[PDB]
RNA sequence: GGUUCGAAGACGAUCAGAUACCGUCGUAGUUCCGACCAUAAACGAUGCCGACUGGCGAUGCGGCGGCGUUAUUCCCAUGACCCGCCGGGCAGCUUCCGGGAAACCAAAGUCUUUGGGUUCCGGGGGGAGUAUGGUUGCAAAGCUGAAACUUAAAGGAAUUGA
């Protein structure tokens, strides 16, 4: 803490609110932008219909075809 | 500007005790400073001192022993009940055998162990050990 | 990494020092940062001094000097070998090289 | 490039301190001295040791050599160190004294010694080097 | 001294001090030595109070006597002015001399051949002998040093104010330091002058040696 | 350090500087303990009595080791009061 | 095999003339031979290798790999040592680190929490040690708490005889080198801390170098 | 790609975007 | 108003190319007056106010004191040197004060022995000082300022090599 007066509780409290929004994990849980970008909508599981069967390459050091499904 | 004279007095004593001197000159004087050192006096941490009387805020010359580890001030002067006193001394004292929290009550400026002995809360001023 | 305590110059409490011009190139350098030579030499150098001395119409003519002051940017100063880099602790001394000859 | 290595210099410096009296000034005699007094396993460094020993002789003859101590030369070092004069350099009938220490002595119980002579202090406090 | 008349400095010692110029210090004065100084000249040289020189000299003598074994009191002088005085001080008192170059590690490197661990160092100058004083910081032993008006008092325990750069003054200070340790240990009586001449402790540079050799011969 | 019954449970009692009254540590290899000999009043010769002073390494490195010795000496009469 | 002392303090110890290394701690003497320690604590000293750390330097042809060993030793009441030795082979690094660990053993002050009944068990007060970025704090704890700490400062404490203590670590504690010897820093200064039970003026004891000068002069010169 | 020239590129691109925007507004 | 210099441009070189570095010429500008703009590695990459904690030699201003030189001359006193002391100021050297990841810093110390007062401000790297909205400006642009998405590193001080 920088300011240390007895009557500075409004100063200290309202400074936490501003600086908590620069916390990345706080930023996404308390905004609706992250929740609406989630395909699940905030659920742990979801059901869907298989559209096609696809395989992706892996990455630079590895080399394998990753069996995936587009749902 | 100068805001808390007791904060300056104890910081000055702590630097000169840390460097091994024998006497310290405390530039501003007040009843709070004189009453605070007399508490440190009664427990043998400092020697006897002397206040110089110019017609302004006087000076003080304090004889030092080698027994003081740290003296400090708590800002702001929080109010402390008897319920909060065990938690405060848990935070800012080294052990449970020695060390003292000086806190002013309506009964006067006086340290924590006996402030509990006459069942009075107060406002915390500082600590020494 | 802070290489030099004073930042290669002599500006302490100014904020701005006027710039000068290098002599080798035309690089614009602050006056306090530039490396300054002050060379004082005779007109005739060392081997013609006898030739003009015998050809002079005067007796015991003291040959004139040539006072010109030089300014160098850091680039020209290094490339002309008027100053050279030194070891890290040797950078700290600032007495000029010996002036016997 | 005729620089003598350590194994020649070290051997010669040991030989000179232990057999100074027997050694000479010519290369050929003390070459025989070195051969019989130390077991040197070949001729070439026997010659190189003997050659350095001869070179060390001339240095020793002129004066002392730091790394080696022949018995004679320090015997006169301790004779030089033991030397003492006949009258003391600390015994004078006039001790030159400036004014200020006369007051320093006056504060001491030595207010006036027998043989102190006061001088006039130098006027002009010009005792610093010019700054440049 | 303890204000004892037997230990008080006398007239025949003061003249020896004044002849050697021990009172004369230098042009500089560090804050650690400012209470060993009387005052300053118009010449720029400081006067060393001889009262405090003597008392500090006697205090150093007390510490040397307390060492029962004289062999583990080490004496060092790197500059050539005090090498002869060190060779003579050890002869009279029985100390172990170290004259010349001090090889770093004599006090801390037990594997070395010249590993010696004394109980007391007497040093001719803290500035020229910075190395032995630093070594004394690694093993617990006090240090005694002759200190001029400018020498720093790092790691020094009994600073004896004197003129530790003059040829005579260094010899005189080592001579009567040896005298007082002998008088206090009982080897010598205080009623007679000591037979050892002070000039036996002065350093004699090569130039003046041949001058007296041809003069004597 | 005693417990409730009064027994000394401390493993040893460490030394403590005579000039600054701080504890000399078990690895303080810059600390000293200097003995100063005692003379008798009439002859001025070594009796066999000492005065012992301890100095922590902080004071020696500070350069105040001799001044501390000087005052502790005149505190016990070894050095003349006038000085 | 037989130990031939080359130090002055070593000769006295072998002659069975110093009652305990606790006596030589009182005078802060430098123990420079490894055999004074195991003479006094040899049966009770346990050693444990904290880890093996392979530092390496890159030369013209490849890398030069040297193994560095951290070894912590100490009897389980009042003594702890920590030594570090780097050598080209792991076996010699361990042997050389134990020798360095033995020379650095420091005694441990242990006190009480609350009331002072029984043997001391905890740290006497709050002590802090530092090296590098590691800050380590030891807080006194009630009896039976145990040691609550990271694994590597815990084993130093169990061989200190401290059987309960609260800790707190700041900095890059994953650097086991600093984090080991920051605990050992806090343990060291538990005698350096002046407590109101140490206000009695010290009665000076006459030193072993001065006490035993006569046997010292005789036995070896 | 030093930041000074990157910023200059960004300014030119932004100016083009703006012009294309009031062309449509 | 336009001497010099010189964005753009023109030509001559060089070059594999050379819309550049080199050379010659040269526009806007560079100068002044009156209005806008509000950004710089606008840096000490280091908020302000206050207290305390080592020395040493300097330098600038003012003040105080002191041997002695040198002018006015006709001595007082003012100037110029010299020797110190005090208060602010720009810095410097040294240091196991202490701190720091270190480089280093008498502050970047008096911090797990954590609280002198108070302001601004950072929360892995990118996207991005970008989109949009608002506001200021003649314009150039300034201020305020996201997200989707992407990625296990990006980075600081020091060490050994090449
Ligand atoms: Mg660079
Ligand atoms: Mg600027
Ligand atoms: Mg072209
Ligand atoms: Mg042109
Ligand atoms: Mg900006
Ligand atoms: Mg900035
Ligand atoms: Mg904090
Ligand atoms: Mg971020
Ligand atoms: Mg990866
Ligand atoms: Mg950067
Ligand atoms: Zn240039």
């Amino acid at each position: 803490g920088k300011c240390r007066g007895l009557r500075t509780a409004r100063k200290l409290r309202s400074h936490r609110r501003d600086q908590k929004w620069h916390d990345k994990q706080y930023k996404k849980a308390h905004l609706g932008t992250a929740l609406k970008a989630n395909p699940f909508g905030g659920a742990s599981h979801a059901k869907g219909i298989v559209l096609e069967k696809v395989g992706v390459e892996a990455k630079q050091p590895n080399s394998a075809i990753r069996k995936c499904v587009r749902v | 500007v100068r805001m808390n004279v007791l904060a300056d007095a104890l910081k000055s004593i702590n630097n000169a005790e840390k460097r091994g001197k024998r006497q310290v000159l405390i530039r501003p004087c007040s009843k709070v400073i004189v009453r605070f050192l007399t508490v440190m006096m009664k427990h043998g941490y400092i020697g006897e001192f002397e206040i110089i009387d110019d017609h302004r805020a006087g000076k003080i010359v304090v004889n030092l022993t080698g027994r003081l580890n740290k003296c400090g001030v708590i800002s702001p002067r929080f109010d402390v009940q008897l319920k909060d006193l065990e938690k405060w001394q848990n935070n800012l004292l080294p052990s449970r055998q020695f060390g003292f929290i000086v806190l002013t009550t309506s009964a006067g400026i006086m340290d924590h162990e006996e402030a509990r002995r006459k069942h009075t809360g107060g406002k915390i001023l500082g600590f020494f050990f | 990494t802070k290489k030099r305590r004073n930042n290669g110059r002599a500006k302490k409490g100014r904020g701005h020092v006027q710039p000068i011009r290098c002599t080798n190139c035309a690089r614009c350098v602050p006056k306090d940062k530039a490396i300054k030579k002050f060379v004082i030499r005779n007109i005739v150098e060392a081997a013609a001094v006898r030739d003009i001395s015998e050809a002079s119409v005067f007796d015991a003519y003291v040959l004139p000097k040539l006072y010109v002051k030089l300014h160098y940017c850091v680039s020209c100063a290094i490339h002309s070998k008027v100053v050279r880099n030194r070891s890290r602790e040797a950078r700290k001394d600032r007495t000029p090289p010996p002036r016997f000859r | 490039g005729r620089v003598r290595t350590k194994t020649v210099k070290k051997a010669a410096r040991v030989i000179i301190e232990k057999y100074y009296t027997r050694l000479g000034n010519d290369f050929h005699t003390n070459k025989r001295v070195c051969e019989e007094i130390a077991i040197i396993p070949s001729k070439k460094l026997r010659n190189k040791i003997a050659g350095y020993v001869t070179h060390l002789m001339k240095r020793i003859q002129r004066g002392p050599v730091r790394g080696i101590s022949i018995k004679l030369q320090e015997e006169e070092r301790e004779r030089r160190d033991n030397y003492v004069p006949e009258v003391s350099a600390l015994d004078q009938e006039i001790i030159e004294v400036d004014p200020d220490t006369k007051e320093m002595l006056k504060l001491l119980d030595f207010g006036s010694l027998s043989n102190l002579q006061v001088t006039q202090p130098t006027v002009g406090m010009n005792f610093k080097t010019p700054r440049g | 001294s303890g204000a004892l008349d037997v230990l008080q400095m006398k007239e025949e010692d003061v003249l020896k001090f004044l002849a050697a110029g021990t009172h004369l210090g230098g042009t500089n004065l560090d804050f650690q030595m400012e209470q060993y100084i009387y005052k300053r000249k118009s010449d720029g040289i400081y006067i060393i109070n001889l009262k405090r020189t003597w008392e500090k000299l006697l205090l150093a003598a007390r510490a040397i006597v307390a060492i029962e074994n004289p062999a583990d009191v080490s004496v060092i002088s790197s500059r050539n002015t005090g090498q002869r005085a060190v060779l003579k001080f050890a002869a009279a008192t029985g100390a172990t001399p170290i004259a010349g170059r001090f090889t770093p590690g004599t006090f801390t490197n037990q594997i070395q051949t010249a590993f010696r661990e004394p109980r007391l160092l007497v040093v001719t100058d803290p500035r020229a002998d910075h190395q032995p004083l630093t070594e004394a910081s690694y093993v617990n032993l006090p240090t005694i040093a002759l200190c001029n008006t400018d020498s720093p008092l790092r790691y020094v325990d009994i600073a004896i104010p004197c003129n530790n750069k003059g040829a005579h003054s260094v010899g005189l200070m080592w001579w009567m330091l040896a005298r007082e340790v002998l008088r206090m240990r009982g080897t010598i009586s205080r009623e007679h002058p000591w037979e050892v001449m002070p000039d036996l402790y002065f350093y004699r540079d090569p130039e003046e040696i041949e001058k007296e050799e041809q003069a004597a011969a | 350090m005693q417990n409730d019954a009064g027994e000394f449970v401390d493993l040893y009692v460490p030394r403590k500087c005579s000039a600054s009254n701080r504890i000399i540590g078990a690895k303080d290899h810059a600390s000293i303990q200097m003995n100063v000999a005692e003379v008798d009043k009439v002859t001025g010769r070594f009796n066999g009595q000492f005065k012992t002073y301890a100095i922590c390494g902080a004071i020696r490195r500070m350069g105040e080791s001799d001044d501390s010795i000087l005052r502790l000496a005149k505190a016990d009469g070894i050095v003349s009061k006038n000085f | 095999k037989e130990w031939l002392p080359v130090t002055k303090l070593g000769r006295l110890v072998k002659d069975m003339k110093i009652k305990s290394l606790e006596e030589i701690y009182l005078f802060s003497l430098p123990i420079k031979e490894s055999e004074i320690i195991d003479f006094f604590l040899g049966a009770s000293l346990k050693d444990e290798v904290l880890k093996i750390m392979p530092v390496q330097k890159q030369t013209r042809a490849g890398q030069r790999t040297r193994f560095k060993a951290f070894v912590a030793i100490g009897d389980y009441n009042g003594h702890v040592g920590l030594g570090v030795k780097c050598s080209k082979e792991v076996a010699t690094a361990i042997r050389g680190a134990i020798i360095l660990a033995k020379l650095s053993i420091v005694p441990v002050r242990r006190g009480y929490w609350g009331n002072k009944i029984g043997k001391p068990h905890t740290v006497p007060c709050k002590v802090t040690g530092r090296c590098g970025s590691v800050l380590v704090r030891l807080i006194p704890a009630p009896r039976g708490t145990g040691i609550v700490s990271a694994p590597v400062p815990k084993k130093l404490l169990m061989m200190a005889g401290i059987d309960d203590c609260y800790t707190s670590a700041r900095g890059c504690t994953a650097t086991l080198g600093n984090f080991a010897k920051a605990t050992f820093d806090a343990i060291s200064k538990t005698y350096s801390y002046l407590t109101p039970d140490l206000w009695k003026e010290t009665v000076f004891t006459k030193s072993p170098y001065q006490e035993f000068t006569d046997h010292l002069v005789k036995t070896h010169t | 790609m030093r930041a000074k020239w990157r910023k200059k590129r960004m300014r030119r691109l932004k100016r083009k975007r703006r012009k294309m925007r009031q062309r449509s507004k």
